[PDB]
């Protein structure tokens, strides 16, 4: 029941027959029954700030006049 | 499908222009922030962006534990006049400040709390007597359960209260607790009260604190030194650190600008001066 | 038991750790979430929202509503700046308290583009033209229309479209800039000047104010989490 | 910045004691040796005193050693400057000087070079009235 | 083509219609339109009360005056509608309830008048109190002024009457009465009534809480803050005045736990 | 050995833990179970069983069989309540000692619907009508037939079918309620009133009693395990 | 001989390419020979309270008269 | 998600039905999400020193005259 | 928990260890690398580059530019050496400070072939022939053209091709040699002699100098990492 995930490699070791290049992955294993016990996956998602930036009813075309 | 660690969009090449498309001019009164990029106002080059917002995701921003309280317990001599000290502390994020404000960037949040327990101990009386390694039991007393009155009463038996048995000199204690809120999310600001003062009731019978509710009552943490009375007194402090993992947030609020004053939003005199001096025409 | 070996770091407590641990309340029936509008995914999206800049921070105006106001007049043209501002989003008083900056105070490195939007709040009968300027650092900080005009700048016409945005493009030596006030990682200078002058008819308030807002662009990022200094507990 | 706000402009006679203080409450990479600069309108701006943020690295200008001492409050946050036995040659405008990253005042020891936040300025006159 | 504009608008809720010619579009808080309580999100078991047009229509509060020395103005929802026809009645008779609102503030001047007003909707607008002795000390009566609402001040005044304290709010304007710079207020859904451009501000607010439904009698979910960003000036006169008016309309109004009348002590 | 690292929590004893451990008596021939009738799977099913409520807890009646009895009479109609009860299943004396409540005392949160069943134990020749009422909280606690009649209520006819059940539906602000006596998580009010009056012929006992029972409905749940306070050991 | 079980996810991490959504499971391995040594699975079953609530010989139709 | 690599055998145990001969490999498992946490693979690459030794524009033929 | 057993070495800190450990700054957006010209893969390739040998280390010449110069003259032929050098790349003063040697100072064992290149820096009108000699150790260190001529040697003609390289082939008893000055692992002797003599015409500088360089060959290797002694911190 292992959870193997990828690592976005930053600094690279002069290696590509072990480290460096060829996709470096990590393993994770949940030991507890309760989700509250698990570690943070950190594999999150982004969104569009619109709901805060453009909370306007009518579509905003940046090139057009705001007021028309 | 855009993850937290994915690269932000590349900035593309753009040359000169002169027409009827107006990027620079808008109107903020509408409540919308103009979503411009550099190419809208200046001539730019083709640039393959590499930076990502990996480090600013809600998860990542709160991915840290913070000292929430500092509890004090001891183990004095048997001949003592004052009773052995046991600490009781109501579970809140609002005794400290740092963590609080972070939490306060938002109105509501959902998270599973991970708690750690760093324990310190020291001699207090300038003597040469000795003490044997201590064990500390941190019992969680939820609202409703009997809260200890003595260091040696029946409560510390813990049949259903979660309790930690920490031996001094070893890895600090750490547990996990799920989202335990009575609401669907933990509320950081409550615009109301608990009771409704009614006309045909005495004002006294109808009063309650502003912004106070059960939404935040999680009971208390009780701790003692399990060791029996020692000839030479030993003092100890348990520092608790809270990390809100697996976190979700709602409704952004401006951050606290004036130092806090109580668990509410109240502020005191002479603290209301956050900004320093700076003249309008100088860099 | 399985032969094991303790390697350095064992038993330690790093607050930045991320591991599993035993649960205090097993089988607790967690309350399911409900669709609460307005959830946020990352700190930067708060950063992209335009917040008002407390410009004039004079002894009299600081810590008062007035610090958000930048008074303009119908005085004959002058080449003198209306307002001078340093590109230190996270460290210069005027920028330091805006959401953008406040946010920046939780990180150590900052990178990407920024945008300055200005709002004319004078009468409709008032007209004018201005020059908002951004000069990259390294030279004499602008103080006269002339030098500022040489840098990045938007020339804004006062009219029916109430606001104007000037984008300060990411022009840096380093890949990331310091949240501190620093020379090596200096950002440059922001400056506003009168292009023409403010013109109003008779029976029209001769002096008015302007509001300014600053936010990040879709390609703004921060790194290295640290504790802020705009908050503290005494004893 | 840090906060740098100084005062203490008392025109004492030749041979009196004067105290100068500069606020440094906020804790940025805090004023290391700190810094005190005087500008004599006959000469120019020059460095004078300075004690390390934490350490006891206090440098003293040749002209002020012994008479002028530097010390601060590692809590109340303000930097004191005891200037006794004042000559008429010390009549100048003083300034406090934040030298951030302590190494700024470890490498060069004295300030001047690693100094980014500038003080306001207090006029001190030491005359024969 | 047909002349359709974002400045010219008309909204209709029930037997009430609002019309304007100087709008700056329209804001829908957090991009969420008000809605009825979903089955997947529901909690009270009883069949709910949906008054519809009865409660869900525009309601005009008491008009206030804008002058040079005004520091700001505030109102809470539902509070500010507690005594508005059916809705209020429906509020006082049911233990729980939820609702959204379309807030429309009105304030026109002349092309010769100037000033900017920040209309901010703050969910959970928990304001600050007046005492330096006791915290969270503002009484229910002073907390909820209802339709008349309250105001902000430019100077904090701590109540020193320890015998019979005032127990009210003392919301400083620049700290948006909550201890946070007004400057960031823009994080909340908002609009600006800048006389030059616009005469009104329209915001649509969905029901926001930590739970599906709550006791509206005990708790306010949204606050309405209006503060002059720019000062009010006209020509060259010394004391100009321009009225400001707020009309509010519940949306998707529903209530449960019907029982006997609630008679709170408001004074 | 395999390189390993000790993470926080090592060596600690959490009483709520759940791990394996070495056996003290290996290969012990455990005695197989037999079908003992009446096995229970969960605590809530005990909760769903109707237990008798010690209503009248007056100085004289408390801690005596009489506390379970609620005396009724053939007195002319009055709008006054027969009995008033607060919806605090786990904290109000009268509810606190019923199995339901006692159970609730082992948890911190309670949610779902409840049912109140009443048993008329007067003579067959006795007739009458009553109104049992449940008012959600927030308003004036009912004290006269009138206001109570406005809330949730069952109008019960005394006849051949000896008992009547009123279901108090789950109407709450929160997803779960507190086992403690609390305002924010207040439950409401339960009240019984005479609809008509009790009527009996001659040669018939003019005064009788009623029994009351309370239990949970198939959708009642509790969470957050804690130690009860209705039990204790002195020294 | 691992025992991989599921976790009824309560709070969700803004994740579904690791945590949050895609079924999060845990592993368990029995190290001892005696069943008495094992941890509590907690994967239990419910029943119908009838044997306590309706221990009546004759079927109870809630809508009909109890006594008929 | 194990990483099994080879070992360049130096000294040999009088073994080839376990150790010594038949390719001896090792296993490695990444436990952390961040690449910065990983151990050094040590499986690196060499290059040609030319960029330092023969940084000359024109090809150097060792057998021919350097100057021609 | 899984039964485990602690084997020796547990809890210790070996500086030469290589394990994983928890990160201090999770999710840090590392800045991608850019193609910076001149990256090095291994220490030996620095070793293969020719560095100048400070030959004459006399009291007067040592620690001065002159130590790199080896003066030659047009004196009549003599069988006396121009310069004597011991094959102790990592321990003999003259070799000890060259990159090659300095590098060698970080290791304990050294193996492979070496090359000595010499540069005539006299006038074009100057002519001459020399004999550069490498004698394996074990016999009388050469001091006259005669014995040196018996060993490995290149006879160099001074002409248009300015430099000459003599390769000292790897001839050792051991598989690897010691970085220290040692007899068992002795390397041999390097020596330069006049073959003819230096000849110049009139109006030509009668005395000139020569430069010498030493580097490793493609099959040179080092092992056993140790700290150097050519660097130190006093207190
Ligand atoms: C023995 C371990 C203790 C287990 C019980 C922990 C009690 C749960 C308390 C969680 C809530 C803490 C309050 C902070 C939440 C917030 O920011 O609103």
């Amino acid at each position: 029941g292992a959870q193997v995930s990828s690592q976005k490699v930053g600094a690279h070791e002069n290696s590509n027959r072990a480290y460096g290049g060829s996709t470096i992955n990590y393993t994770t294993i949940n030991y507890y029954r309760d989700s509250a016990s698990n570690a943070a996956s950190k594999q999150d998602f982004s969104q569009d700030p619109s709901k805060f930036t453009e909370p306007i009813k009518d579509v905003l075309i940046k090139t057009a006049p705001m007021l028309n | 499908a855009a993850t937290s660690r994915d690269a932000l969009p590349n900035t593309e090449a753009s040359g000169p222009t002169h027409s009827k498309e107006i990027p620079a001019l808008t109107a903020v009164e509408t409540g919308a922030t103009n979503p411009l990029v550099p190419s809208d106002t200046v001539q730019t080059r083709h640039v393959v962006q590499h930076r990502s917002r990996s480090e600013s995701s809600i998860e990542s921003f709160f991915a840290r534990g913070a000292c929430v309280t500092i509890m004090t317990v001891d183990n004095p001599a048997s001949t003592t006049n004052k009773d052995k000290l046991f600490a009781v502390w109501k579970i809140t994020y609002k005794d400290t400040v740092q963590l609080r404000r972070k939490l306060e960037f938002f109105t509501y949040s959902r998270f599973d709390m991970e708690l750690t327990f760093v324990v310190t101990a020291n001699f207090t009386e300038t003597n040469n007597g000795h003490a044997l390694n201590q064990v500390y039991q941190i019992m969680y007393v939820p609202p409703g359960a009997p809260v200890p009155e003595k260091w040696d009463d029946y409560t510390w038996q813990t049949s259903s209260n979660p309790s930690i048995f920490y031996t001094y000199g070893t890895a600090p204690a750490r547990i996990s607790v799920p989202y335990v809120g009575i609401s669907n999310a933990y509320s950081h600001f409550y615009d109301g009260f608990s009771k409704v003062p009614l006309k045909d009731q005495s004002a006294a019978l109808g009063d309650s604190l502003y912004g106070a509710a059960s939404l935040n009552d999680f009971g208390i943490l009780a701790v003692r030194v399990v060791n029996d009375h020692n000839p030479t007194k030993v003092t100890s402090k348990i520092r608790v650190y809270l990390k809100p993992k697996h976190i979700r947030v709602w409704c952004p609020r401006p951050p606290r600008a004036v130092a806090y004053y109580g668990p509410g939003v109240d502020y005191k005199d002479g603290t209301l001066t956050p900004l320093s001096t700076k003249d309008l025409t100088t860099y | 038991g399985l032969p094991v070996m303790n390697t350095p770091g064992s038993n330690q407590y790093l607050t930045a750790d991320n591991f599993q641990s035993p649960c205090a309340l097993p089988e607790f029936d967690v309350t399911p979430p409900i669709d609460i509008p307005g959830e946020v995914k990352n700190m930067m999206e708060l950063a992209e929202i335009d917040t008002m800049i407390p410009f004039d921070l004079s002894a009299t105006k600081k810590n008062t509503m007035e610090m958000y106001r930048v008074r303009l007049s119908d005085k004959p043209h002058t080449d003198d700046p209306i307002l001078c501002l340093s590109l230190s989003p996270a460290s210069d008083p005027r920028l330091s308290h805006t959401m953008l900056g406040e946010i920046l105070n939780y990180y150590t490195h900052w990178a990407g583009s920024l945008k300055f939007t200005f709002l004319f709040c004078g009468s409709m009968m008032a007209t004018g033209k201005l020059l908002v300027s951004y000069a990259p650092p390294g030279a004499d900080p602008p103080k006269k229309r002339k030098e500022a005009m040489l840098g990045t700048h938007v020339i804004w016409d006062i009219g029916l479209q109430s606001s104007c945005t000037m984008v300060v493009p990411w022009i840096s030596n380093t890949t990331y800039r310091q949240t501190i006030d620093d020379s090596f990682t200096e950002g440059g200078y922001i400056s506003v000047f009168y292009q023409t002058r403010i013109v109003v008819p008779l029976s029209t308030p001769r002096e008015m104010d302007i509001l300014g807002f600053v936010s990040a662009c879709n390609d703004f990022s921060v790194r290295l989490l640290r504790d802020t200094t705009h908050i503290e507990q005494k004893a | 910045q840090v906060q740098l706000q100084e005062s203490g402009g008392g025109s004492v006679q030749t041979g009196g004691s004067l105290r100068l203080s500069c606020a440094a409450s906020e804790y940025t990479q805090s004023s290391a040796c700190m810094g005190w600069f005087r500008q004599a309108p006959g000469k120019e701006r020059e460095g004078v005193a300075g004690i390390s943020r934490f350490f006891g690295t206090a440098y003293y200008a040749d002209s002020v050693k012994g008479r002028f001492t530097i010390s601060q409050d590692k809590a109340k946050n303000t930097v004191y400057l005891q200037m006794n036995s004042l000559k008429p040659e010390d009549t100048a405008i003083y300034y406090c000087a934040a030298g951030q990253g302590c190494l700024t005042t470890i490498q060069a020891l004295g300030g001047a070079y690693g100094y980014n936040a500038w003080g306001q300025g207090t006029q001190v006159t030491v005359s024969s009235h | 083509a047909c002349g359709y504009s974002d400045r010219v608008l008309q909204l209709t809720l029930g037997n009430s219609t609002i019309t304007t010619q100087e709008a700056a579009n329209s804001v829908v808080a957090y991009g969420r339109w008000p809605e009825y309580l979903r089955d997947s999100e529901a909690n009270p078991v009883d069949q709910p009360t949906e008054p519809d047009v009865a409660a869900c229509r525009f309601y005009t509060l008491d008009t206030v005056s804008w002058t040079k020395e005004s520091r700001g103005w505030w109102w809470k929802l539902p509070d500010a509608l507690r005594d508005m026809g059916l809705f209020g009645q429906n509020m006082y008779y049911h233990y729980l309830g939820r609702s959204g609102y379309t807030v429309h503030v009105q304030c026109n001047a002349s092309k010769f008048h100037q000033g900017a007003l920040g209309v901010f909707a703050v969910p959970e607008m928990c304001l600050a109190g007046d005492s330096n002795t006791t915290t969270m000390h503002t009484s229910y009566q002073n907390a909820n002024p209802g339709e008349k609402g309250g105001t902000f001040t430019g100077t904090f005044t701590p109540d020193n009457n320890q015998t019979s304290p005032a127990r009210r709010f003392c919301p400083v304007d620049y700290l948006l009465g909550n201890g946070t710079l007004l400057g960031n207020a823009f994080v909340f859904p908002h609009q600006i009534i800048n006389l030059r451009t616009n005469n009104c501000a329209t915001l649509v607010l969905p029901y926001v809480n930590s739970l599906s439904i709550d006791s509206m009698v005990k708790h306010n979910n949204w606050g309405i803050a209006i503060l002059p960003l720019a000062p009010l000036n006209f020509a060259s006169e010394s004391s100009p005045e321009i009225p400001i008016t707020l009309t509010i309309a519940p949306m998707c109004c529903e209530f449960n736990g019907l029982r006997n009348i609630t008679l709170p002590r408001l004074q």
